[PDB]
């Protein structure tokens, strides 16, 4: 039979065990005896305008040029033009090559060219009364002062500059300080003897 | 107004005074026994005077006290325990700072006889001082003045407010759950996340197990959102071209054929003979096109299907 060879019509194809030779109907797409030739749909491709063309199964690849994309690399891709901000990744519609933009955090829109008002979602980020105040493509707080970090959570220690004077204990207050003269001292910074 | 950060508190517990005398020595508004000395008569009325400041080497006789004052009524007699009043807060001072708790202080208190009359002042019947150190804590520290004839005992603990933490009640933490983060405070004002989240401001949601790393994100815990031409759960599995039938990707937007299948879609059977047996009579069939078929009929069979 076509048993004694193990691979005999090699894609697809049917043995036919015909006493004057063997025979292979084939599927679409090959030719030859065994049909081992692929046939050169390229050749006949809809693959245009400096595509390079790879031959498939009854089908056929169109590699595209930088300026195109598509199933024939018959559009041009949007993202050719940098339509989208930085840090937005410019991806391209396979249907009809329009950009598709993915905003990065802080922006939004089409072209991810518009800050996020991250003061406009209903929640105050700054501690103690501050102000959010909006930033393009971001925030900051103002803080009060006597606190600062990024959401007004540190307390400044004024009392870091020593102004209290002749060993005075000096008092870390919010926005100012405070100084406890030693005896036979006076003064805002306990500066005056006697 | 009204800023704190925390209060010094101070609870007097007991007073014992058997004989009911000032420190003068001299009776509270009674008379001498003329034998044994025994004072006879109506005792003390015995209220408190607390004065905290600023710790001090050499305690003052005199200055303002710097962190604060204040007094209880009339709280006993000569001799009085509270330690087991409970819900009593006439023996109670409660001194607020608005400044970091510095740990060091200095803290004086007296016992005072409340005067008989409109025309007398008070006098003292014992006064306290002490320095030390201490340090934000729910726990009382117990003190005892016994060095008089009369005694009394006392206990004293610094509490921070809420939202302040560390030993001078200056670290903040304020629990959140909203766009800006999502995290409780610890014991110590450390910030833990919310389960879900994670980052320092517990503002960075924790995907779905498995979500791919490269094509996947997630706004909200346990999500994953797929970048563009990505899908599925773990968004690690590409789409193929829209109008793809019978092919797979690798990449977005690819279309490669499965066994049998033709066409940038692969929508055209390359095995249309083997789908559908269209010859008839024992015809033997053939993939001419894609989607096409043409039979090759026996000896008296004619058409495309070898019907006579
Ligand atoms: C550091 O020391 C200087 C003196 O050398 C002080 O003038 C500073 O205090 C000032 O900034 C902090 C504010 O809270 C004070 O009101 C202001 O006087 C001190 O930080
Ligand atoms: C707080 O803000 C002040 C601005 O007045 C700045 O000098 C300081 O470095 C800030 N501290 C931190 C920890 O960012
Ligand atoms: C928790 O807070 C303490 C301050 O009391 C700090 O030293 C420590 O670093 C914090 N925890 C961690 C894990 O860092
Ligand atoms: C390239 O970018 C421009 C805008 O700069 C846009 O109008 C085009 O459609 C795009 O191809
Ligand atoms: C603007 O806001 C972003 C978060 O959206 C932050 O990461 C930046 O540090 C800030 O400038
Ligand atoms: C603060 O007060 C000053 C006057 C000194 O007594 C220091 O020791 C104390 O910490
Ligand atoms: C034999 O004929 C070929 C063309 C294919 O249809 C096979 O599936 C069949 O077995
Ligand atoms: C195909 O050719 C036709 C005419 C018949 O001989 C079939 O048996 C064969 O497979
Ligand atoms: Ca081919
Ligand atoms: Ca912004
Ligand atoms: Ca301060």
């Amino acid at each position: 039979e076509c048993q004694l060879m193990p691979n005999a019509c090699q894609n697809g194809g049917t043995c036919h065990n015909s006493h004057g030779g063997y025979n292979c109907v084939c599927v679409n797409g090959w030719t030859g005896e065994d049909c081992s030739e692929n046939i050169d749909d390229c050749a006949s491709a809809a693959c245009f305008q400096g595509a390079t063309c790879h031959d498939r199964v009854a089908s056929f690849y169109c590699e595209c040029p930088h300026g195109r994309t598509g199933l024939l690399c018959h559009l041009n891709d949007a993202c050719i033009s940098n339509p989208c901000n930085e840090g937005s990744n410019c991806d391209t519609n396979p249907v009809n090559g329009k950009a598709i933009c993915t905003c990065p955090s802080g922006y939004t829109g089409p072209a991810c060219s518009q800050d996020v008002d991250e003061c406009a979602l209903g929640a105050n980020p700054c501690e103690h009364a501050g102000k959010c105040l909006n930033t393009l493509g971001s925030f900051e707080c103002q803080c009060l002062q006597g606190y600062t970090g990024p959401r007004c959570e540190i307390d400044v220690n004024e009392c870091i500059s020593n102004p209290c004077q002749n060993d005075a204990t000096c008092l870390d207050q919010i926005g100012e300080f405070q100084c406890i003269c030693m005896p036979g001292y006076e003064g805002v910074y306990c500066e005056s003897g006697r | 107004a009204d800023p704190r950060l925390g209060q010094f508190e101070l609870e007097i517990l007991s007073m014992q005074n058997v004989n009911g005398e000032l420190q003068n020595g001299n009776c509270c508004g009674g008379a001498r026994n003329p034998g044994d000395r025994k004072c006879t008569g109506d005792e003390c009325n015995t209220y408190f005077k607390v004065c905290l400041k600023e710790y001090q080497s050499r305690v003052r006789a005199g200055g303002p006290c710097s962190f604060g004052s204040g007094s209880t009524p009339v709280i006993g007699g000569n001799t009085f325990n509270l330690k087991a009043s409970r819900g009593n807060d006439r023996n109670r001072i409660v001194l607020p700072f608005s400044f970091a708790w510095p740990r060091s202080y200095t803290l004086l208190v007296e016992a005072w006889d409340s005067s008989n009359d409109t025309i007398q002042p008070d006098s003292i019947i014992e006064k306290a001082s002490h320095s030390g150190m201490i340090n934000p804590s729910r726990q009382w520290q117990t003190l005892k003045q016994n060095t008089g004839i009369a005694h009394f005992e006392y206990r004293i603990r610094v509490t921070c407010d809420d939202h302040y933490y560390g030993f001078g009640c200056n670290k903040f933490c304020r629990p959140r759950d909203d766009f800006f983060g999502h995290y409780a405070c610890d014991q110590n004002g450390n910030k833990t996340c919310m389960e879900g989240w994670m980052g320092p401001e517990c503002n960075k949601a924790i995907c779905r197990q498995g979500c791919s790393p490269k094509h996947g994100s997630c706004k909200l815990p346990g999500d994953c959102r797929c970048q563009y031409g990505w899908q599925g759960l773990y968004c690690d599995k590409c789409i193929p071209h829209p109008g793809c039938v019978h092919g797979t990707c690798n990449e977005p937007w690819q279309c490669l054929c499965e066994t049998n299948w033709g066409g940038q879609l692969c929508d055209k059977d390359l095995n249309y003979c083997g789908t559908h047996q269209p010859c008839l009579n024992r015809g033997t069939c053939s993939n001419t096109g894609p989607d096409k078929y043409q039979c090759s009929c026996p000896e008296g069979y004619s058409g495309p299907n070898c019907e006579a």
